[PDB]
RNA sequence: GAUAGAAAUUUUUAUCCUGACGCUAUAGAGAUAGUACCGUAAGGGAAAGAUGAAAGAAUAAAAGUAAAAAAAAGCAAAGAUUACCCCUUCUACCUUUUGCAUAAUGGUUUAACCAGAAAAAAUCUAACAAAGAGAACUUUAGCUAGAUACCCCGAAACCA
């Protein structure tokens, strides 16, 4: 894949951001997809139930963790259901959040 | 990194003797053994069913089945005949031009759009090409020259308000083969064939400089082309007196696969050598 | 019911072994290999199985399209024959339908 | 087990070994070359392709020899191809 | 142990016997010679000429082209009938 | 002379002595020596029966082989 | 230093470059190992996968039990159906009977073949490496140039560096392998002797201490990197490609 | 239905279903209504109009007529004009 | 209707490198053999070996019995007891049925044999992700892989 090239003008036409030239002292990281895009997608089980997946998380999740939840309780007055998978290295949460998650990775420079 | 590593210096060696596949990756089966599930086996008691030959699938104990109550009818009629078109947006263009994977700079075709794996044409399915819809309209900064087999009027206008080139080129099953995976074909060895025509019934689609078809006449492209800007209101960009003008220009024979080459050539990808016939009749022949 | 009375002289194993100490070498030849030849190549059997799985009627009906001219007249039969058992089988039973 | 070679092929290499080895070349030459015969009972359709007219498409279209037997008489007269259907 | 030389493909052009009965028939055509230039085709030996339809292959293949296939414009000629029968 | 019974075997034929020609005899001519043709059936068995034989008794001496090499580690 | 570039967020490692020369020679140098080869996030999980899809794929079972119809003979009812006063039989090769045919068993060559994806068996090489260094028992050497051809040197190496029972040398190609190693090592059960187009997760495991020499490692990181960062195939990767071999 | 092919091993498709169903990709599985061109006159206006409707099938038919159809009529289709294109996906449906 | 089902056009690298998550005397070939034996014939068709270097050295565990015949009463046991019974308390077991102690079926007993196979859709675990798959395909979170599934015996007939 083609490194992306650098630009003049951020964020371009069609919405991609790069990340920082450093990177934040938040104790996680996020790998960019081979793609360079933010890893956070949306799944569904048995057609009812709605999901979002944050992928390719290196550090303590669980501060990732306490984290999205508090930046999705005043969205929902309450906190989202959470399910951690510390050795895959992957969060999931109750319901889509996917728009809303991406911009919120997009703050913290991941 | 993953602190998870400093805990395998406090472990014993990782080997065969140790291995646990992720819980529930292996959901076990079970066998008709037992006081539970043997006796009957979850099959029922006698009957049809207990005996393994429950009539076919479609059956509804003989009262006329479901699915064949209903009248036929034209649904699927033709199905293998009717075109299809891959389609494309513009807001996927416009992501790919972004992220380099198609570039701008040299003309772009079908074949580039796959190398980037921004789209994928499965020819064998009655694929005639990508066509272009107008998604990212608004979204679409980009100037560029995209060849397509078909288009839409608001996606040839967003391409026109940034100064690029649309125009509408049709390939036949084969030739359209040769094109979305041509390396494999050169591994074939053949020559590189002639292309055809479109069938009757397109013919007037690609004549028409209202699709800036490529068999079109050229003397109508400036027309129709500043038509397009009055009708959705903008100021036509002059495309002559610009610096990648040459490339935007770049046109093929009706006739050509590919940019740069001609009918009846072959190549040789060992050597590195193209070869080209200097004998009469092929020439007339693929020339034609 | 009757049991082995005479303790078996103990099998030893060394696991060390030629066979078993060079297992599974090439295994990730495609891909350390920088791709020439497919994980399929290591593979020595049968000429039909060869880098290819199914249930017993495809086995089957494989074994006849690849080497059926080449085989004797009663194996032959006999496979003609699971054949049919195996389309009737499938097909036309099952609880599940 | 399985043969060495397909039983298709054993009737040819049959004629490879042994005795027919220092058979003339043009005989077994004007032998290995079956030319198709001439269509008598079925009657043949003259292109290789041919349009549907149900579908409306064109179709390959080939063309099948008929099975027709010759009862051991007929190699005593000449019956001009043609034989028992 | 030292272990075994590891498994190479070949990289030289290779044609089968062509009078050995064994020997399938699909690696006996033109096709897989054709095939076989385009692998190495320098070594490979291959007649290039040969790559390239005969007298008869292109005279048929003209034959059937002309056949099936008209002329741009008169396959426009073919849909002025029409247009102007159904006017 | 070799010849060929209707058995399908290929049998060497012991002469005998005629006080007549063979084609005068009739206990000569109402013996058969060809194969018919549905023979050919059998001949094929013959054959694969007998290609078993051979294919079994091999992998039988390889086993052998096999037993005493681990029965008796020499070298 | 390593050929290749590190993520930003993260730093590489470094293992001790080892020599076979001297017994006492233990650290020759220092080497930068590339973080997403040998620091991957741990993970029994694909070993096992992997683990499994080295030991079966190759897996071909030869065990065929004839049935009813595959046995010798018995062609017929054995006596009538009503009168004799005895359970009702086919053939006596219904599989109930005794010498009769067996009902379900093994059937045939049987093949388990099954593809692990790609990126999966790379990820777990990946782990493999990663975990051999983690557990510490992972050493780098440089050369493998061995001041003799007798084993008994080797043994008491691995005994000075106390290397554990058994262990897995790696070399780059199978023509390169200086006489020294192929001959004291070819008459050892416990050590072996490979090119790293052989490495593999099963024997990685086999082998209580990984050993590879430089110009490997300097192959390896690469021919596994090159898959995060790879497209999915058009066509296979034999084939030729814009910038690939 | 044949689960498995004689030659290929495959799992075969009715054309009986094709000939008179369409599928949609979100599932939804569209039928004629039963007796459209059937004693007209007999008709009043009303059912005719009934009749000469497309109508849906529910998830009993649908799961039953999947089974008698493969893959290919299940895959995602792009037809130039196709009247029913604009139908295919399903939107707002919570549940 | 049940089902049947193509081709154009594409793909395919050498030999070398043999074995066995096959059986172990009811298994494995019918096979120690097409032998005995059974059929006028075509045809059917068995069962069985075991000490040790040397015979140019003479475990006591299946049913069944014996050592030891039985003592008013009754699904045979159980609760028990100082004590075997004596006391008290409980309608064999399977299949099958609305319902069986049933006087409905099956079985002398022991041993060895002797019957649930499939991956469309689905879920579960995982890789990578607007993409994924080691070619061909599928995609509006998806593709890819893995793991999860559908028995045994029997007619009268029928055709050659
Ligand atoms: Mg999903
Ligand atoms: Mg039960
Ligand atoms: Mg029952
Ligand atoms: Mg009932
Ligand atoms: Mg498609
Ligand atoms: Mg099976
Ligand atoms: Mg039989
Ligand atoms: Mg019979
Ligand atoms: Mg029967
Ligand atoms: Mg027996
Ligand atoms: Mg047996
Ligand atoms: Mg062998
Ligand atoms: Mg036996
Ligand atoms: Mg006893
Ligand atoms: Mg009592
Ligand atoms: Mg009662
Ligand atoms: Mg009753
Ligand atoms: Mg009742
Ligand atoms: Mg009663
Ligand atoms: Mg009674
Ligand atoms: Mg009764
Ligand atoms: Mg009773
Ligand atoms: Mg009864
Ligand atoms: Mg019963
Ligand atoms: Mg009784
Ligand atoms: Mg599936
Ligand atoms: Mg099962």
């Amino acid at each position: 894949i083609p490194r992306p090239p650098k630009h003049e003008h951020y964020p371009t036409p069609s919405g991609w951001q790069p990340p920082r030239d450093p990177a934040p002292s938040l104790p996680y990281f996020v790998r960019r997809s081979r793609m360079h895009n933010i890893p956070v997608y949306r799944d569904i089980t048995h057609g009812n139930r709605q999901m979002t997946v944050i992928r390719k998380v290196e550090g303590d999740i669980w501060a990732l963790q306490k984290d999205v939840e508090d930046f999705l309780s005043p969205l929902l007055g309450k906190t989202p259901v959470t399910q951690v998978n510390e050795v895959t290295g992957t969060l999931r949460v109750k319901g889509y959040f996917d728009q809303q998650l991406k911009a919120w990775l997009l703050e913290k420079g991941f | 990194g993953p602190r998870a590593l400093d805990l395998l210096r406090a472990l014993p060696r990782v080997s065969l003797a140790n291995l646990k596949p992720n819980p529930g990756s292996r959901k076990p089966e079970r066998r008709p053994r037992g006081r539970r599930r043997g006796r009957k086996c979850g099959r029922g008691h006698k009957g049809e069913r207990q005996r393994g030959t429950r009539p076919r699938l479609g059956f509804e104990g003989g009262q006329t089945p479901f699915y064949l109550r209903i009248p036929k009818y034209g649904f699927n009629e033709g199905h293998s005949f009717r075109h299809q078109y891959q389609p494309l947006s513009l807001n996927r263009l416009q992501y790919l031009i972004d992220l380099g994977r198609v570039d701008p700079t040299q003309p772009i075709d079908l074949t580039q759009l796959v190398n980037g794996r921004g789209v994928t044409i499965q020819p064998s399915k009655r694929d005639y090409g990508v066509q272009l819809v107008e998604e990212g309209a608004d979204t679409f900064k980009a100037k560029v020259n995209i060849e397509v087999q078909m288009a839409s009027e608001l996606a040839i206008a967003a391409i026109e308000k940034n100064g690029g080139v649309v125009t509408t080129a049709f390939y036949d099953p084969r030739s359209l083969e040769i094109l979305c995976k041509p390396v494999p074909f050169f591994l074939r060895g053949q020559p590189i064939p002639k292309r055809m025509l479109p069938p009757e019934a397109l013919v007037p689609y690609y004549t028409d400089a209202k699709n800036r078809g490529y068999l079109a006449d050229p003397a109508r492209f400036p027309e129709a082309r500043l038509e397009l800007a009055r009708k959705y209101g903008y100021v036509l960009p002059d495309i002559t007196k610009d610096e990648l003008f040459k490339m935007l220009s770049t046109r093929k024979d009706p006739r050509q696969i590919f940019f740069g080459l001609a009918p009846g050539w072959v190549v040789n990808m060992a050597d590195k050598k193209i070869l080209k016939p200097t004998d009469e009749n092929l020439l007339k022949y693929y020339s034609s | 019911f009757h049991v082995r009375v005479t303790l078996p002289p103990r099998k030893v194993v060394d696991r060390w072994n030629e066979k078993r100490a060079m297992f599974g070498v090439y295994d990730n030849i495609g891909i350390l290999g920088n791709f020439e030849k497919h994980p399929k190549e290591l593979i020595k059997g049968p000429i039909w199985l060869r880098g290819w799985k199914g249930n017993e009627l495809q086995r089957c009906i494989r074994k006849k399209r690849m080497v059926g001219n080449r085989m004797f007249i009663d194996d032959l039969h006999n496979l003609n024959k699971r054949i049919s058992y195996l389309y009737k089988h499938f097909n036309r039973h099952g609880k599940y339908r | 087990p399985l043969h060495k070679v397909p039983v298709g092929l054993w009737k040819q290499l049959r004629l490879w070994e042994g005795i027919y080895s220092r058979l003339p070349r043009h005989y077994l030459r004007s032998l290995e070359e079956a030319r198709t015969p001439t269509p008598v009972h079925y009657r043949p359709h003259g292109a290789k392709f041919k349009i549907n007219p149900k579908n409306w498409q064109r179709e390959r279209v080939e063309d099948v020899p008929i099975p027709v037997h010759y009862p051991p008489e007929s190699q005593l007269g000449l019956w001009g191809g043609e034989g028992w259907v | 142990y030292r272990a075994r030389p590891p498994p190479r493909r070949s990289q030289e052009p290779r044609w089968p016997d062509p009078d050995d009965p064994l020997t399938p028939r699909w690696q006996l055509s033109p096709r897989y010679a054709a095939k076989q230039f385009a692998r190495h085709g320098a070594a490979s030996g291959v007649a290039a000429g040969s790559l390239w339809p005969s007298q008869e292959q292109l005279r048929e293949l003209e034959a059937e082209e002309r056949e099936w296939y008209p002329s741009l414009a008169a396959m426009q000629e073919s849909l002025r009938v029409q247009q102007l029968a159904e006017e | 002379a070799w010849r060929r019974d209707i058995f399908g075997r290929i049998i060497w034929h012991k002469f005998k002595q005629w006080p007549i020609p063979w084609y005068l005899n009739k206990k000569y001519n109402r013996k058969r020596f060809f194969a018919m043709p549905y023979v050919e059936r059998f001949v094929r068995m013959r054959i694969e029966k007998q290609a078993r034989i051979k294919a079994r008794k091999r992998s039988l001496e390889r086993k052998k082989e096999k037993f005493l090499q681990e029965k008796f580690p020499h070298l | 230093k390593c050929e290749l570039p590190v993520p930003a967020h993260r730093r590489p490692v470094q293992a001790w470059i080892e020599s076979l020369r001297g017994y006492e020679q233990e650290r020759v140098g220092l080497t930068e190992l590339h973080p997403d080869v040998f620091s991957t996030a741990p993970r029994l999980d694909i070993l096992h996968q992997v683990a499994i899809w080295q030991k079966n794929f190759k897996r071909i079972s030869y065990a065929k039990t004839k049935t009813r119809a595959e046995v010798r003979g018995g062609g017929r009812k054995p006596w009538v159906q009503k009168g004799s006063g005895r359970a009702r039989h086919g053939s006596i090769r219904s599989p109930i009977w005794r010498g009769g045919g067996v009902a379900h068993g093994p059937r045939g060559p049987t093949s388990y073949y099954y593809m692990l994806p790609m990126k999966v068996r790379v990820q777990g090489l990946k782990v493999a490496l990663t975990v051999k260094l983690a557990q510490d028992d992972l050493h780098i050497v440089d050369s493998l140039e061995l001041p003799t051809a007798d084993p008994q040197y080797l043994i008491e190496l691995a005994r000075y560096r106390r290397w554990g029972d058994s262990v897995l040398l790696v070399d780059l190609e199978h023509e390169d392998m200086p006489q020294n190693v192929v001959a004291a090592t070819s008459g050892l059960k416990t050590f072996n002797l490979v090119p790293a187009v052989g490495l593999n997760v099963h024997s990685m495991l086999k082998h209580q201490t990984l050993v590879l020499t430089l110009p490997t490692v300097a192959f390896l990181e690469e021919k596994l990197l090159w898959h995060n960062s790879r497209y999915t195939p058009l066509y296979p990767f034999r084939l030729p490609y814009c910038d690939f071999p | 239905v044949t689960y498995f092919s004689s030659r290929k091993g495959k799992r075969k498709t009715v054309k009986a279903v094709i000939y008179r169903f369409l599928r949609l990709h979100s599932g939804l599985w569209l039928r004629r209504k039963a007796g459209y061109k059937k004693k007209l006159w007999k008709k009043t206006a009303a059912r005719k109009r009934r009749l000469r409707e497309f109508v849906f099938c529910n998830k009993t038919q649908s799961k039953l007529l999947d089974k008698m159809t493969t893959s290919f009529w299940k895959r995602r289709n792009w037809y130039a004009d196709d009247p029913y294109q604009k139908y295919q996906d399903r939107t707002n449906l919570k549940v």
